[PDB]
């Protein structure tokens, strides 16, 4: 297909998100990221992991 | 006996843990944290969340192994025990004595 696949415009494929909160607590460690879907986008949590 | 453990309808278990009794456990780094129960466990205490070694009446973190604390059949386990090596100790004794006996004797 030719059209109605793919946008034109730029936009990255893959984005990366930085914690805007972190508590390293003795035994445990929690940060909270705030995860943004761009409009006319659809994200596949599938996709997602933590590096 | 005849006694066919286990009656009981079983608890279905604790979850949140600790249940188990002088599991010992260890901490991190930590090593030695008190079997659940016993007096170090009931008082609130603080220090113990990121540091080793001992800061209780039982310590080191060398050793363990489900402490033999109190009085249990364990307690007659370790009475027992303990009473089998005075027994063991009384025997050497008498041996000993027997034998200088002897010896004089011959001289």
């Amino acid at each position: 297909p030719t059209h109605d696949v793919t946008t034109e415009r730029s936009q990255r494929l893959q984005l990366r998100f930085v914690p805007v909160d972190r508590e390293d607590t003795q035994y445990s460690y929690k940060t909270r990221f705030q995860l943004a879907v761009g409009d006319n986008r659809v994200l596949d949590m599938a996709s997602t992991y933590f590096d | 006996e005849g006694r066919i453990y286990v009656p009981y309808v079983t608890a279905r278990l604790p979850k949140w843990s600790g249940s188990v009794q002088d599991k010992t456990g260890s901490n991190m780094l930590g090593g030695v944290v008190l079997p659940p129960n016993s007096q170090a466990h009931r008082t609130e205490t603080v220090g113990t969340e990121a540091t080793r070694d001992n800061l209780h009446a039982e310590g080191a973190r060398r050793p363990e192994d489900q402490t033999p604390y109190m009085i249990l059949v364990e307690d007659s386990l370790g009475g027992l025990k303990r009473r089998m090596d005075l027994l063991e100790e009384s025997n050497q004794q008498l041996l000993a004595t027997l034998n200088r006996l002897r010896t004089g004797l011959a001289a």
